[PDB]
């Protein structure tokens, strides 16, 4: 059974697409498909200055805000 | 406590069964008289129908 | 009267069981036949124990295997036809009005119920579903139900071997 | 705009009432259809079930109306995971190019009436990735949107203000009056 | 009190301070909770701002809007 | 007569289920479901027999146990060909 | 039992009438290609499992076994006590030994 | 505060108390006897049959006034 | 045969059905309210007055939305699952112990086991006809857990029938005239709570119909009236399990208002375990249903076989 | 007090490092907690104690939550 834990699914974080092959309840294979929330951050940093690219890191890992700003 | 409750339920159903055994033979005699009478009318009806 | 209604319903479900071919639809026809068979065997008997036993064993216990296998066997849905529904309804109304125009005393079954027995019958007043089930748990017929439980365990041993797990 | 009415002026104003249509309908059939539409809109605004569609950071505020301080459950609002059982889809996050057919299919499998709330600057207008190669310039090009909540992470009072504005839109829905005038 | 009987007369004086039982009914129907508080402000638009530090933070200040709407 | 008016219908439906069991227009799952249809009709006729006697109805769960073990045996025979004959063997019209 | 048929047919008739009136009261919109599609999360799209089938078979064997444990509450006041106790203790003990043996193997 | 649950629960206590209590009124209205006759044992069914044979209402009493003077 | 028996049986059954349905609506209100109070948050409010007509807001909305279908051509098999689900949930209530006679069910436990054995059938037609792999997985998982605790439930109720000596539900009243069965059967009380949260899909046994591992097990394609009938059927099953806990363990007390207060309290307990416990797994639930509960069932059935033999000599 | 499987250093803290106890008192305590749902009873009691707590629902829009003077909202031209 091929199955999609797609972006609608709540155990996924809203953009994960887990294409998983199932023999019964067991998971024989699980390929994560990502890039559904790819926003082209590294292409957009180079067209802006340092203080303009500082708010990108707040939106990168968005449960760790001040740590990302601290790292940048 | 369940043993005492089951003893109470047992004596209640034994009281009901003894009352049933009292009521029973009068109703048996009444059924006997009606059964013999109905057998007589059934034999008479079968005799007059099959002439 | 209601015995003739169950006769008509069993006839109608049997002829549509003969007509249809989709395997889950035959499974649905079996599960709705089992209810009418349970009720109709309940009309002849003193009490409804064996209808309940047939119900738990056959419908809720065994036919769920058939429903699961026939559900995973067929990918497609039912193709409902209004012609077969109309023919089943027409033969059902015809058989109910045929039971209306027929004497129900001659068509009733000769098997005695709990109230069709004599009033002076001592055995009927004792306890509901007591004397019929008595021979299951008395000498010398208890060896058959011990052999039946052993037979069910041996059946499970057979089934594990033949499916190969 | 209009100046909000001064209390000297507003004391002379009568009460608005619950019904936006008013009870001054002429025909008895038109009045009956107006009250039936009022009851239908009250039932629809009394419980809207939004869908668990959280794409990006905005959704971290979306759970913050689930949170005990703001408490969306006393507004008829409770999350449903399946798109069939849900009324509303809240686009809360960044719709990308790989995300577009998934959002369109999830919206199309939702049953009508379908109100859509765009939560956040990535949901409406593209926002902070508006000039990106793989970000759709707002979700208005794909899914038709009824309420647009403005803030980059909308505060949760502002998202719930969008929810109350959607409830006012649902209360203003005219279906049976339009059927009588069709 | 240990049991909480003295909150019933607080509910009763809430009813009397609302203006009766019908006015308390339409206050409970409109404002989702019944509260007492010191009247702090009245706008030119007719709103009424009440404050009472008995409640916890976030609930100690409330608006009651103008009664023409 | 007695056979025409009483217990005629289980015979007719038993022959109908037997003809559904052996017809070439059906498949193996239809054979098994028609087999349990004649199991139900056999229970009907056996209960009509067993209720002429008063207190011998306890045999009805013996035949039930044997025929239910037959049905589970037939299903476990039929699904044991899934890993060998594939999932398309349920549509086989011939053996 | 004849009243049970009447009340069950009335419950079935009331539920079908309520669902028919719900289908009338449901808002009829234009039917679509994607709206009729089966729901897979997001992007659009099982074999036979033997373990669940033997779960159903174990359920069936234990169900037919329970159908022989069912009568003996009534028979306890109307049978030989020694025979009834021997059959009940043997019945549940062989069931427990079989369950523990299938657990260990 | 926490007493707002009791609007949603006590009503549940009332409604499910309806289908017996109304019958405890209603059997006192059209029958006159508050309890319908129990049909579990066969002897109760036979004696109920005897009552419905004796009077057209089986819950109507045939007391000692039925007995003729002798 | 006297016709007022039929008339009053019909009136009492229809009144029972109506009151059960309105109690289902108010049970959904109670669950949304106190399930909020399980956490810090409030329950429903702001609709009508103090959130009371919120289930009527649910009922107006669910009976108006577009009845969508999992496929466009043939969908009559999609209809037959909520009809039979609500039919069984309103039909199982006929074996309630009524002291004023409504139906003389001398075998009520077998009737309850029959309706529970159809629960698997309505959820199996719920799973298959919805044409989705999530729907088939949820239907197979629900059929798996319900037939896994069907055997356990049959053995537990079969152990309880040994105490009263018959299958008549009103015989639970006469054996509870001095004390409740909660005192004597407290591990059976915990096991029966674990049983009653398994046949009806609640949070402790929610791998069948959860929102985490599946989006929805068998309500995934059901909406706009079918979901309303399924939801009402499941909450009627919750009400039936609360009543059946209150008859067996707590004294039947059918007339007293304290019985219905305890029924609302056991519904409160059902919503109390709704907010507390996490969800079991498939392997751990096969371990629970077939080894622990089965071994406890057979062992304590042996205990009551010995106890009912010991009291039979003494009485 | 169970013994340590791994010796805990000065700058670190170890979780699930306790040995499983083998004396009969601790085995009977763990057995009674397994059989009679003691830890589930503690979880149920902790859950039920939060019904009696004050709700934190701030009743929007009659009462609005705290803000700050630095708060960023609608841009405006002074
Ligand atoms: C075909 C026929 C029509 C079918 C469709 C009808 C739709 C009705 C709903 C709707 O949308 O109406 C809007 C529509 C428009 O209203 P409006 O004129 O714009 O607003 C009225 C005021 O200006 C603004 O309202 P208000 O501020 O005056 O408050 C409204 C209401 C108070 O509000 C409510 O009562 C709301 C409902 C709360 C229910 C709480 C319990 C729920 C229990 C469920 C179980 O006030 C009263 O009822 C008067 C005071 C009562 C004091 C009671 C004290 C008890 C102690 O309402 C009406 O037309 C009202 C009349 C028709 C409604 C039915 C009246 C007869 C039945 C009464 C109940 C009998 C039991
Ligand atoms: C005075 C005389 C006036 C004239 C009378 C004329 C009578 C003959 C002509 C009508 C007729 O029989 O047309 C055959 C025409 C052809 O049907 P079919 O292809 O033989 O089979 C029906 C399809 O499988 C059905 O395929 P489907 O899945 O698309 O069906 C949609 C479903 C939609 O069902 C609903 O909307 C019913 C809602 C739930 C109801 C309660 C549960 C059932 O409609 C029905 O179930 C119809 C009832 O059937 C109908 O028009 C059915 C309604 C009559
Ligand atoms: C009474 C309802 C009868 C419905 C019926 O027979 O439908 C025909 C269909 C037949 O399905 P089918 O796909 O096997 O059709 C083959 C039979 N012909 C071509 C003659 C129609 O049965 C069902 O849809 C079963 C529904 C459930 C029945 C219980
Ligand atoms: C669709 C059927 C859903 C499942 C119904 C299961 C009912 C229990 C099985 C059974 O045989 O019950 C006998 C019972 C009779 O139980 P009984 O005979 O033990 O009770 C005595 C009867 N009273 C209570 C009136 C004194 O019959 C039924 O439940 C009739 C079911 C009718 C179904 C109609 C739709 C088909
Ligand atoms: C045929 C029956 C027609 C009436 C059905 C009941 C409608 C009740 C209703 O909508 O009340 C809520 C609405 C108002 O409630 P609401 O849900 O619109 O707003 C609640 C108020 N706030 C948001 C401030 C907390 O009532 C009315 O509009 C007037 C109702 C008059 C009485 C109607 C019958 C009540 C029983
Ligand atoms: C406890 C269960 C309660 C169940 C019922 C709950 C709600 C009851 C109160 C509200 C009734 C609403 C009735 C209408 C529902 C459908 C609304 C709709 O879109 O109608 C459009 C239809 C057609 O209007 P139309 O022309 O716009 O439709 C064309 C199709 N679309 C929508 C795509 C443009 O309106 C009607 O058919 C008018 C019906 C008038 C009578 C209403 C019922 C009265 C009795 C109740
Ligand atoms: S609008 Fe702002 S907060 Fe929302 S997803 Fe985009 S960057 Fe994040």
């Amino acid at each position: 059974l091929t199955l999609n834990f797609g972006p609608q699914h709540p155990a996924a974080h809203g953009v994960l697409r887990l294409v998983l092959e199932l023999d019964g309840e067991t998971v024989m294979r699980a390929d994560p498909h990502i890039g559904l929330l790819h926003r082209g951050t590294e292409k957009l940093i180079e067209y802006k200055t340092y203080t303009q690219a500082l708010p990108y890191f707040d939106r990168l890992d968005y449960v760790s805000m001040m740590c990302n700003e601290q790292c940048y | 406590i369940y043993y005492l409750t089951a003893k109470k339920v047992k004596r209640d159903e034994i009281e009901m069964r003894s009352a049933q055994n009292v009521i029973f033979p009068i109703l048996v005699a009444e059924r006997d008289r009606e059964f013999l009478r109905q057998l007589r009318r059934n034999r008479d009806e079968e005799a007059e129908l099959m002439k | 009267m209601i015995q003739l209604m169950l006769y008509s319903l069993i006839i109608t479900t049997s002829i549509i069981f003969l007509n249809m071919i989709h395997p889950l639809a035959l499974g649905l026809t079996l599960l709705i036949q089992t209810i009418f068979v349970c009720l109709l065997t309940g009309l002849m008997t003193k009490s409804f124990w064996y209808s309940y036993i047939l119900f738990l064993i056959f419908l809720g216990g065994m036919l769920v295997l058939f429903i699961y296998v026939t559900s995973l066997a067929s990918n497609e849905m039912f193709n409902l036809s209004m012609k077969l529904t109309l023919f089943s309804s027409l033969i059902l109304i015809f058989m109910l009005i045929l039971s209306f125009i027929m004497d129900k005393t001659s068509s009733s079954l000769f098997l005695m119920n709990n109230d069709m027995q004599s009033i002076i019958n001592m055995n009927s007043y004792f306890m509901e579903n007591s004397l019929s089930l008595n021979k299951l748990y008395n000498f010398p017929t208890n060896f058959i139900t011990i052999l039946l439980m052993n037979y069910l365990l041996i059946t499970l041993i057979v089934i594990v071997k033949i499916t190969k797990l | 705009q209009q100046t909000l009415p001064v209390a000297e002026v507003a004391q002379n104003l009568p009460k608005k009432g619950y019904s936006p249509f008013g009870t001054k309908q002429s025909s008895v059939a038109e009045w009956s259809l107006a009250r039936l539409d009022d009851l239908l809109n009250w039932g629809r605004k009394g419980s809207i079930w939004p869908l668990t569609f959280g794409l990006a950071c905005c959704a971290v505020e979306m759970m913050h109306i689930a949170a005990p301080r703001y408490d969306m459950d006393r507004y008829g609002v409770v999350f449903r995971a399946s798109p069939r059982q849900a009324d509303v889809i809240i686009v809360a996050g960044t719709l990308t190019n790989k995300m577009a057919p998934a959002l369109r299919k999830v919206y199309d499998q939702m049953p009508e009436p379908r109100w859509v709330i765009s939560m956040g600057s990535c949901a409406n207008g593209g926002g902070y990735y508006h000039y990106s190669y793989s970000v759709v310039r707002g979700c208005d090009r794909i899914i038709p949107v009824d309420i647009y909540v403005p803030g980059c992470p909308p505060t949760a009072e502002a998202l719930m203000y969008g929810v109350l504005q959607l409830q006012k839109k649902v209360k203003r829905m005219k279906t049976l009056q339009m059927w009588y005038r069709k | 009190k240990f049991l909480g009987i003295n909150r019933l007369t607080k509910l009763f004086q809430m009813v009397r301070e609302a203006g009766g039982l019908k006015q308390a009914y339409l206050k409970l129907y409109r404002n989702d909770d019944l509260k007492i508080g010191t009247l702090v402000g009245i706008d030119k638009y007719g709103n009424k701002y009440f404050e009472n530090p008995y409640y916890f933070y976030g609930r100690n200040r409330w608006i009651e809007f103008a009664p023409h709407v | 007569m007695i056979m025409i008016l009483y217990w005629s219908l289980p015979m007719i439906l038993f022959i109908l289920g037997l003809f559904c069991f052996v017809s070439n227009r059906k498949h193996l799952l239809s054979m098994l479901l028609s087999l349990e249809f004649i199991v139900l009709m056999l229970f009907f006729m056996l209960f009509i027999y067993l209720n002429m006697l008063n207190y011998e109805s306890y045999f009805s769960m013996m035949f039930l146990t044997f025929s239910v073990c037959e049905g589970a045996l037939g299903l476990s025979i039929l699904v044991s060909m899934i890993r060998t004959h594939g999932n398309d063997y349920f549509q086989s019209f011939s053996i | 039992m004849f009243s049970i048929i009447f009340i069950a047919l009335l419950i079935l008739l009331i539920t079908t009438i309520v669902m028919f009136l719900a289908s009338i009261l449901s808002k009829k919109a234009l039917i679509d290609r994607e709206k009729s599609s089966p729901f897979e999360c997001g992007f659009d799209p099982l074999p036979f499992s033997l373990r669940f089938f033997l779960i159903t078979i174990i359920f069936l064997i234990f169900d037919v076994e329970i159908a022989l444990i069912l009568p003996m509450i009534i028979i306890m006041k109307y049978s030989n006590i020694m025979i009834w106790t021997i059959t009940s203790i043997i019945f549940i003990l062989i069931l427990l030994i079989g369950l523990y043996h299938e657990w260990n193997q | 505060m926490w007493f707002e649950i009791l609007p949603g629960a006590v009503i549940i206590t009332t409604l499910l108390s309806v289908p017996i209590y109304a019958m405890y009124g209603l059997d006192k209205l059209m029958i006159g006897n508050a309890f319908r006759r129990n049909m579990d044992e066969r002897f109760s069914r036979v004696m109920y049959q005897r009552d419905f044979r004796l009077t057209d209402n089986p819950y109507k009493m045939n007391g000692l006034e039925q007995i003729p003077d002798e | 045969m006297f016709y007022m028996e039929f008339i009053l049986s019909l009136i009492g059954s229809l009144l029972l059905i109506i009151c059960v349905l309105v109690s289902v609506a108010f049970l959904t209100l109670l669950e949304r309210k106190v399930l909020g109070y399980i956490q810090i948050r409030k329950g429903p409010n702001k609709v009508g007055l103090m959130g009371i007509p919120q289930p009527f807001c649910d009922a107006i909305k669910l009976f108006t939305k577009e009845q969508t279908y999992p496929l466009l051509s043939n969908y009559l098999s999609y209809y037959i699952s909520p009809i039979f689900s609500l039919f069984l949930s309103l039909f199982v209530w006929m074996c309630m112990p009524f002291f004023v006679k409504l139906y003389s069910f001398n075998l009520g436990g077998l009737f309850f086991l029959c309706c529970t054995s159809l629960g698997v059938y309505t959820v199996m037609v719920a799973g298959w006809s919805s044409n989705s792999n999530y729907a088939l997985l949820g239907g197979l998982r629900a059929v798996a857990q319900t037939i896994s605790y069907e055997v356990s439930l049959a053995l537990i109720l079969l152990s309880f029938i040994f105490l009263i000596g018959s299958y008549n539900m009103i015989y639970f009243f006469f054996y509870q005239v001095y004390m409740w069965f909660l005192i004597i059967l407290f591990p059976m009380a915990l096991v029966w709570v674990s049983i009653s949260l398994a046949e009806t899909n609640r949070t402790p046994f929610d791998f069948a119909e959860g929102e985490s591992e599946l989006v929805s097990g068998f309500n995934v394609e059901y909406s706009s009236g079918g979901f309303a009938l399924i939801f009402m059927a499941e909450y009627a099953s919750i009400l039936f399990m609360s009543m059946l806990f209150c008859v067996i363990f707590l004294g039947c007390d059918v007339f007293n208002l304290l019985f219905y207060m305890k029924l609302t309290f056991i519904s409160f307990v059902f919503i109390w375990v709704r907010g507390t416990l996490p969800r079991f797994r498939y392997d751990k639930l096969m371990y629970l249903a077939w080894k622990c509960f089965l071994s406890f069932s057979l062992n304590y059935l042996l205990f009551f076989i010995g106890f009912k033999i010991l009291l039979f000599s003494l009485l | 007090e169970p013994k340590d499987i791994v010796e805990v250093p000065k700058g670190y803290v170890y979780v699930n490092n306790k040995e499983l106890s083998m004396e009969f008192a601790d085995i009977t305590d763990r057995a009674a907690s397994t059989m009679f749902f003691g830890e589930l009873l503690r979880g149920f009691a902790v859950t039920l104690a939060h019904i009696f707590k004050e709700p934190a629902t701030i009743n929007y829009p009659f009462e609005k939550g705290p803000l700050s003077p630095r708060f960023r909202g609608e841009h405006a031209l002074r």
